[PDB]
């Protein structure tokens, strides 16, 4: 509800443009639509559309004039989320990538001589070198901060 | 295996706070019956009194305990603590800290610390399997039931996510 | 088999390799719950 | 700068090191492969035996509804969670002994021998009566359906032609 | 004593320099600059390395 | 046996006890050549047609694709039927996140992506008809790939593989000719005749849907075919001793072409395929071998002499005998030409059935069968070079004619760098007059059609006698050999046109005389770095660098892109301006002023106007009117299907400029740079140790390269393309 | 991508949510969004 930019729900632009933009792939009538594919460019998909219409609906992104999602989060009301509820994991998605990408290097000095032993991968991942990747920070990130940097290793 | 005896009390601060925690909403958890999402407290209460939210039962009862938790910390930091429950050793016997601070920078070793039983530990990490259990139905499904010879392993009905809420 | 180990490895369609036959199932998610738009948590 | 010279088996050219192939399978734990591939169908050497049976049940065929419970809903496919979990645990920590614990990096005996080796007709008893099993899951392999869509391996069933005619 | 060691490099010449370890052997022939034979596992654009060193230089630790 | 990698191949230092990224294409760089490999031809001969396999083995691979994805969705059927409107289909792509609307649904019941380049118009052309058939092909060629790439195994491996035999060059060079040529060009025409003729005769209007004579029949009994053109089907073929005259029937030469439908005959098709076909199994026996009758290998060649040009054309090489890159350029320039010669070609005088009309390919087609051509050529005489600066031995030569021209370098090249001015520079140098003759020049007088005219004219040439050519003079054939020439005696079909009398004129002289140029600045490129290559009258001595060899001198006071490698490396540029160009004249030709429509009261109507004429003349004319005239079709053109094309030339102007940035950039500058970076990792202890060093100089004068020359393709055919159908 | 895919219903546009702030309190009152000052009677936007 904040800035505009209306929840979606008295619908404007957005739900009309939409039951408008996909709703002339349904004039497909121009073809012949009982069952095909060769054609079904009328009947179904809309399934995943206006048989999901009203449905998007539904948690308003305060889609807005031009009638679409203005996709926002910035730390106000329920959107503190938006894409920080799926904001953090990429975060974390990443890079405990770096410990297998550190651990995996790491260990490339480690049974002692380098390099393309890093080409041939010694199939390097699927648990602790990755599967520690579940369990890095305020648990252990602070892996970080002592021993290992510093840096401090030889 | 893993690691050096790093956090032990950390964790076992939160085994300590965890029973007791499982014991909380163990309240909803039905001496016989009176649950749900709470919202009470225990009993009673009635002076003038423990209130909201111009007041909250929050930031009264919870500044002053920040001297109560800190006190611990530098009590860790600076051993510190009992004689020596949780920092560490006295009785009766557990499953050992066991290092001293430091090592070749780290490794003159680093964990030979197993043995015995079943014992003394195990419930502090109990309450939070209770907790994956029990957190998890509440927003999903918001009562907790035990039902033989009527209908357990039969069910009955059905119930998923995208309803609404 | 061991043992972490290492193991033994293979040449060069390995970081390859693992867009295809694994990284897809990305398609399948976004299939899955089609599109995404934005967080469903559960 | 080995050997390399050597390198190998050493050398080369041109021929048996032998270790030798390649080219096909397969040299370390190529018995994890062994220890697998038993098992693995020996218990399906139990699945469609029974089954190409049941089509044959002489007088009544089977009957057993539940005497459980019954509901919305009730039963089984709930369910392979539980049923294989256990065999779940069953599996793992019966067969690591490729070797095994970390060669690859209480007491001690029992038994007495080498895997109480062997015997040297036991040996022998293991033989093809293990491997002749997995032969005969090549009947399996070659579908271990024949319901190929097939109508038709009905009414029951199964083979039978003859190959009669007319 | 050290020979070869764990030992640094440290003028306003080099290319790999801070990086450490290595001085392999060292003559006893006086004239030059170049008494410090270096070889490490690591290198500049040539590809044989091991370039030679010394005198303003080797402050290090172990 | 035996092999693999891990580190080290063929370019000496390669393991090097690694130490940098870097390497991961110097090989990827060297792989597949030579010298840094061996001309030891007992392990080089055996690699060449190793090959030469798989490419087959992929060119299967290919055409099996090609059918499986013509035959398991059709629009062929859903189409055949009725050519003219509803048109081509292969491609239908799965209901991922909006994939769909990219598989249309715009083909006679059939969701998909429509299709450019015949093979519809292929497969009607032979006959074939029905799915499960050219699916029963598809499986024909597929494994037949298999033993094809089973001669990788066949020879070499079990069988390391004899240049002995190789070496010598006469059996194979007669055999082509009629060995496997000649397995072919005739025994296409006993399928061109009895499988392909009537069932396109009989399909000429009849003969609707399924009951389809499947091939099956007209082999030991006739009837028929016999029912049909004539030619006494009894047991005694006439022409064994010259009734020739009979068995004829259905084969003068026709010429033309088939106006139920334009293509051109296969009436008109085995006399072309048995004449050109034998000729080829006969001129296919003149050299050596063993049998006392042939010619001489070279023998033939240092037969004559000419006093200057002298000993001749003499000796004629010795490798040209032994291995591939001396020879190497020849077998290109002139495949060369061999995809620009079928090009100027096809379109030029339409082959299987429905293409006049078309569009959509009397275009698209025309073009990489012009690229494939320009794209060989222009890149077949780096072979010239490698070869001087490698596959060349000690001696063979001096007197030879070749040194007659490495003596008389500088003043040969020269002589074109000028016609490289006149011939451009001022011919170009042509239209900007007319620009500064259209906004500042007044039509007032300047050089366009009602201008620099140039009245009846330009003719026509000749072409036109190409018209009176049928009428007498060759005594007959039919129609005008090509309507495209001739005079005014013209058809089409289909609504729309086919060809007509293309008339020229001022816009033709015009034009023409770039191609004209730029096929000049565009050899010289080339022959300047082709003759100077290894002896370069400025650093003279070159073999002591390589092939490519970047550069070499900041001193001489600039001393860069020497190498023909590097001569090679700007050698394409212009081509993909040349070829890149060329394209572009045809299509606003084919179009504009020949493609049509049909209405009625004696008025064709083309896609556009008879514009051209004299808005192509200026420069500009071609951005006023060849561009925001069109693009139209693809910058609006998302929603839809066009929905690939407003996708592409995005994704390819960027992939067109992705090229300056390691192209216009310094190389010092970015090694000096992935240092910096650096720090983060190790500092921070992560790092290689194949030390990450930044992309090698002539390997950035290879991306700016292919990338430019990605970039400004796909781009041009995102474009070109969408424009063609609807206003297509 | 989607536009273009017949999709811009689904469409990745982020709208701005920061410089949003300035703009207002630096005067203007350009619809929603309940704040001080440019109130058109607000206290920053007073004692001034
Ligand atoms: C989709 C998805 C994918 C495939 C990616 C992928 C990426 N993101 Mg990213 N991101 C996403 C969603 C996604 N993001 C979302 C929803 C957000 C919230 C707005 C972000 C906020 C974000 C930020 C702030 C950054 C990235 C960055 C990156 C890149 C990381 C480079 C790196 O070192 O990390 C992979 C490996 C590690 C070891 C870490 C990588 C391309 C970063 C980048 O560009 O360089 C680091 C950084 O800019 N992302
Ligand atoms: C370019 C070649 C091509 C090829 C590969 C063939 C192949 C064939 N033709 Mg044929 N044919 C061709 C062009 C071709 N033809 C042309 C241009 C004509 C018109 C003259 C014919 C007119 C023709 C007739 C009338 C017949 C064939 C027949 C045949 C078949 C059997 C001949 C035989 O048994 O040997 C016998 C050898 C003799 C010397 C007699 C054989 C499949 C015959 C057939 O269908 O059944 C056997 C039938 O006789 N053809
Ligand atoms: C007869 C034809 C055809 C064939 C079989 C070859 C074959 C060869 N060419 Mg070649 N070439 C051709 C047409 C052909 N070319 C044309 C038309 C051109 C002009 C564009 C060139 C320009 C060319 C150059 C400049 C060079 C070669 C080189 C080579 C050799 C190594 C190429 C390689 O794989 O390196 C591996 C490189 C890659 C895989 C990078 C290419 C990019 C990929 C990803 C596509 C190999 C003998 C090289 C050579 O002879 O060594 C000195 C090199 O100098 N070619
Ligand atoms: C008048 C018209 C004009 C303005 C020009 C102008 C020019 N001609 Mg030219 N030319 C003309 C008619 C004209 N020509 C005609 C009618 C012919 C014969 C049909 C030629 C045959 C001709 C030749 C062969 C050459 C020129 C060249 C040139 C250029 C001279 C060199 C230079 O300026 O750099 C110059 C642009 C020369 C050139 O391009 O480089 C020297 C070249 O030598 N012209
Ligand atoms: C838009 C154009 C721009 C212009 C105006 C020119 C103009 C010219 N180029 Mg050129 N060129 C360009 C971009 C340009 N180039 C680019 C981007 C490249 C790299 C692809 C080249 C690569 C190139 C080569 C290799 C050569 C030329 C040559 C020439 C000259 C031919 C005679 C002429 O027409 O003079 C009228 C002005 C001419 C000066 C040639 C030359 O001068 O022959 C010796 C020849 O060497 N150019
Ligand atoms: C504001 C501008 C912008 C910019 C910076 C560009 C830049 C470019 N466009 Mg482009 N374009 C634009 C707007 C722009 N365009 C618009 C608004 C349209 C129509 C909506 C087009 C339609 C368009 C087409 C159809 C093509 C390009 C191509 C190109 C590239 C030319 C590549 C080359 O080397 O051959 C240029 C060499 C020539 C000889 C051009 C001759 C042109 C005249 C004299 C005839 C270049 C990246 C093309 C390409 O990559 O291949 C040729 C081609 O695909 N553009
Ligand atoms: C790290 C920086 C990168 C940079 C250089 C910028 C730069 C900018 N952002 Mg921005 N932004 C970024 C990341 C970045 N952003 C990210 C990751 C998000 C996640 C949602 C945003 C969300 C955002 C919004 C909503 C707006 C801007 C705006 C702006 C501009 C004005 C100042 C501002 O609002 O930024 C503040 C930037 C940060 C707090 C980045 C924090 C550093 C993190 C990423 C570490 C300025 C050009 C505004 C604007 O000018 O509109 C016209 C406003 O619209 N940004
Ligand atoms: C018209 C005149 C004059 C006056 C009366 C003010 C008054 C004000 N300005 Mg201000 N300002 C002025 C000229 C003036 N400004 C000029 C010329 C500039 C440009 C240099 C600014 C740039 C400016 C900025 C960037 C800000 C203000 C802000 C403010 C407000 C303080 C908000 C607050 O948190 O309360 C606190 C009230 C106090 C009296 C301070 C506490 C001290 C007590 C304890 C004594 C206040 C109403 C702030 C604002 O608008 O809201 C956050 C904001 O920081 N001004
Ligand atoms: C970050 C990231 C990403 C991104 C991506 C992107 C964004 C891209 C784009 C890019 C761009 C921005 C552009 C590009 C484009 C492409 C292209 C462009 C291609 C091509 C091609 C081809 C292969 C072709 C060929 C051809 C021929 C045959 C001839 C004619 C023409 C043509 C072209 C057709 C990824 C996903 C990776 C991953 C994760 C993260
Ligand atoms: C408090 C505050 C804030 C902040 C601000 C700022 C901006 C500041 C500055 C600050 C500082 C003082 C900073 C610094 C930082 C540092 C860093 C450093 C970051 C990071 C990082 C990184 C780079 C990482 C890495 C890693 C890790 C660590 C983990 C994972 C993996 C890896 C290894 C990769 C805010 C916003 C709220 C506002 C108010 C106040
Ligand atoms: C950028 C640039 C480089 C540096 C470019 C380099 C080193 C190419 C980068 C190679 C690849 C892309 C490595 C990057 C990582 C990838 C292998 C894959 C990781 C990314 C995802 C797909 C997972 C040059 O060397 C150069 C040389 C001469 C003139 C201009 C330039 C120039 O412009």
């Amino acid at each position: 509800d904040i800035a505009g930019l209306t929840p979606c729900k008295e619908s404007k632009q957005f739900a009309k443009r939409e039951k408008q933009a996909l709703k002339k792939l349904q004039a497909s009538l121009k073809l012949y639509a009982d069952d095909s594919a060769p054609a079904l460019a009328i009947k179904a998909t809309m399934e995943k559309t206006k048989k999901r219409f009203d449905n998007y609906g539904k948690y308003g992104l305060l889609c807005g004039s031009d009638g679409l999602p203005h996709l926002i989060v910035s730390g106000d009301q329920r959107h503190w989320g938006e894409f920080i509820t799926p904001g953090i994991l990429f975060l974390y998605i990443a890079g405990w990538i770096g410990w297998v990408g550190r651990s995996y290097l790491i260990a490339i000095r480690d049974e002692k001589k380098p390099t393309q032993k890093e080409i041939i991968i010694d199939v390097p991942l699927a648990s602790s070198l990755l599967f520690r990747g579940f369990s890095w920070p305020v648990a252990a990130y602070r892996e970080l901060l002592n021993g290992e940097l510093v840096d401090n290793n030889f | 295996p893993e690691n050096l005896r790093w956090f032990v009390q950390a964790e076992l601060v939160n085994g300590r706070w965890a029973m007791l925690g499982v014991a909380g909403m163990l309240l909803p958890e039905v001496f016989t019956s009176i649950g749900i999402i709470n919202v009470p407290k225990w009993y009673a209460a009635g002076k003038e009194e423990y209130f909201a939210s111009s007041s909250t039962l929050f930031v009264i009862e919870f500044i002053l305990s920040h001297y109560v938790e800190i006190r611990r910390w530098q009590d860790i930091k600076n051993p510190g603590s009992v004689n020596q429950d949780p920092i560490f050793k006295q009785y009766s016997l557990p499953a050992g800290e066991v290092g001293y601070p430091g090592g070749i920078f780290n490794p003159l070793n680093f964990a030979p610390t197993l043995e015995a039983k079943e014992k003394e530990i195990a419930n502090g990490r109990l309450a939070m399997l209770a907790f994956l259990g029990f957190i998890i139905q509440h927003n999903v499904t918001g009562k907790g039931p035990f039902d033989n010879l009527l209908q357990h392993i039969s069910d009955p009905w059905h119930n998923t996510i995208v309803q609404t809420l | 088999m061991r043992d972490f180990k290492t193991y033994l490895s293979v040449a060069p369609v390995l970081s390859t390799l693992w867009f295809g036959s694994l990284a897809g199932l990305l398609i399948e998610i976004n299939r899955f719950f089609p599109d995404a738009l934005t967080f469903p948590f559960f | 700068p080995e050997w390399l010279d050597g390198s190998l088996p050493g050398d080369f050219g041109f021929d048996p090191l032998g270790l030798s192939s390649d080219p096909e399978s397969l040299r370390w734990n190529v018995q994890a492969e062994l220890v697998h591939s038993r098992w693995a169908m020996l218990g399906a050497a139990g699945i469609f035996i029974p089954e190409f049976l049941t089509k044959l049940g002489i007088l009544n065929t089977p009957s057993w509804y539940t005497a459980g419970e019954q509901e919305y809903f009730t039963d089984t496919t709930t369910l392979f969670i539980v049923e294989l979990v256990f065999i779940g645990w069953a599996e793992g920590r019966r067969w690591a002994d490729i070797l095994n614990p970390g060669c690859v990096n209480l007491w001690f005996d029992p038994l007495g021998w080498g895997s109480a080796s062997p015997q040297k007709l036991k040996e022998l008893r293991t033989k093809e009566i293990k491997n002749g099993r997995l032969a005969m899951l090549a009947v399996m392999g070659a579908w271990f359906q024949h319901i190929y869509t097939g109508t038709g391996p009905i009414d029951n069933l199964f083979a039978h032609l003859a190959d009669p005619g007319h | 004593p050290k020979r070869g060691s764990k030992v640094k490099i440290l003028r306003r010449e080099s290319y790999w320099f801070k990086n450490v370890g290595s001085v392999v052997a060292v003559d006893q022939d006086p004239k030059t600059r170049y008494p410090v034979v270096v070889r490490f596992a690591k290198v500049n654009y040539a590809n044989i390395s091991t370039n030679n060193y010394a005198l303003d230089e080797v402050e290090e630790v172990a | 046996f035996e092999q693999w990698a891990k580190p080290g191949h063929f370019s000496r230092t390669i393991a090097k006890g690694p130490d940098t990224t870097t390497w991961i294409w110097n090989l990827h760089a060297d792989a597949h050549d030579f010298d840094s490999h061996t001309s030891d031809l007992e392990e080089i001969s055996r690699k060449v047609f190793s090959a030469h396999f798989g490419q087959l083995s992929i060119i299967f691979l290919w055409l099996s694709g090609m059918y499986f994805h013509g035959a398991r969705f059709s629009n062929y059927e859903a189409w055949l039927n009725d050519p003219t409107h509803i048109g081509p289909s292969a491609q239908v792509v799965w209901p991922i996140v909006g994939q769909e609307i990219l598989n249309g649904d715009v083909g006679g019941g059939f969701r998909g992506i429509q299709i450019t380049s015949g093979f519809f118009q292929i497969w009607r052309a032979s006959g074939i008809t029905s799915e499960l058939q050219l699916y029963c092909t598809a499986i024909g060629a597929l494994v037949f790939a298999g033993l094809m790439l089973f001669a990788g195994w066949f020879h070499y491996h079990k069988a390391a593989p004899k240049l002995a035999w190789f070496q010598d060059v006469e059996s194979m060079l007669n055999h082509h000719l009629a060995g496997l040529l000649g397995l072919g060009s005739l025994s296409w025409a006993g399928h061109q005749v009895h499988v392909s003729l009537p069932i396109n005769q009989f399909l000429n209007a009849g003969v609707d849907p399924k009951e389809i004579p499947l091939p099956h029949e007209f082999i030991l009994n006739r009837d028929l075919l016999a029912q049909l053109y004539p030619s006494f089907a009894e047991g005694a073929t006439p022409f064994f001793t010259l009734n020739w005259s009979k068995y004829a029937d259905f084969l003068t030469f026709r010429g033309g072409l088939d106006p139920l439908t334009g293509g051109l005959w296969l009436t008109d098709i085995a006399h072309h395929h048995l004449a050109i076909a034998i000729l080829f199994l006969i001129a296919g026996h003149m050299y050596r071998t063993n049998w006392g009758i042939g010619h001489g290998i070279k023998d033939i060649l240092e037969a004559h002499k000419g006093p200057f040009t002298g000993q001749g054309h003499k000796g004629l090489y010795e490798i040209l005998t032994t291995s591939w890159h001396a020879q190497l350029s020849i077998n290109l320039a002139m495949l060369g030409s061999l995809t620009i010669v079928v090009a100027q070609h096809m379109y030029s005088m339409p082959p299987y059935p429905y293409l006049a009309t078309d569009y959509a390919t009397q275009l698209s087609l025309f073009t990489h069968h012009m690229w494939i051509g320009g794209f060989l050529i222009v890149g077949a005489a780096a072979h010239a070079a490698i070869f001087m600066v490698r596959d060349y031995d000690p001696t063979t030569r001096y007197n030879d004619l070749l040194d007659r021209v490495l003596r008389h370098r500088d003043a040969i090249i020269s002589h074109l760098n000028w016609v490289c001015i006149f011939l451009g520079f001022h011919s170009f140098g042509l239209y900007i007059h007319n620009d500064t003759m259209s906004a500042l020049g007044r039509p007032q007088d300047m050089f366009s059609d009602t201008a620099i005219q140039l009245q009846p004219v330009f003719a026509q040439w000749i072409q036109n006698t190409h018209a009176l050519a049928p009428g007498t003079t060759a005594p007959g054939a039919t129609a005008s050999t090509s309507l495209t020439w001739g005079g005014g005696d013209l058809v089409a079909v289909g609504n729309k046109v086919a060809l007509l009398p293309i008339p020229l004129g001022t816009a033709d002289f015009l034009v023409h005389h770039i191609h004209a140029f730029t096929i000049h600045v565009t050899v010289l490129i080339l022959l300047k770095g082709v003759l100077f290559a290894r002896s370069s009258r400025l650093i003279p001595d070159k073999a002591n660098l390589g092939f490519r060899f970047p550069c070499d001198g900041p001193g001489r006071g600039g001393t860069c892109q020497v190498s023909a490698w590097d001569h090679v490396f700007l050698g394409l540029f212009w081509m993909y301006n040349s070829i890149s160009v060329v394209i572009f004249h045809f299509s606003w030709k084919m179009q504009s002023d020949v493609w049509g429509t049909i209405n009625d009261q004696g008025v064709v109507t083309h896609i556009t106007a008879g514009n051209f004429a004299q808005s192509s003349i200026t420069i500009n004319g071609w951005l006023r009117d060849f561009l925001w005239a069109q693009a139209s079709q693809v910058i609006q053109s998302y929603g839809s299907s066009l929905s690939a094309y407003g996708l592409f030339f995005l994704g390819a102007h960027f992939v067109w400029a992705f090229s300056l940035m390691f192209l216009f950039s310094g190389r010092g500058y970015w090694q000096e740079l992935i240092e910096s970076i650096v720090w983060a990792h190790n500092k921070l202890k992560v790092a290689p140790a194949t030390q990450p060093r930044a992309l090698s100089i002539v390997q950035g004068r290879a991306v700016g390269v292919t990338h430019y020359l990605l970039g400004g393709i796909a781009t041009t055919w995102a474009f070109f393309l969408a424009r063609i159908i609807a206003v297509g | 991508v989607m536009l273009a895919f017949g999709t811009p219903e689904k469409q990745i546009l982020i709208e701005p949510i920061f410089a949003q702030w300035i703009q207002s309190a630096h005067g203007k009152t350009t619809y929603g969004f309940d704040i001080p000052l440019s109130s058109t009677n607000g206290p920053a936007l007073n004692a001034g």
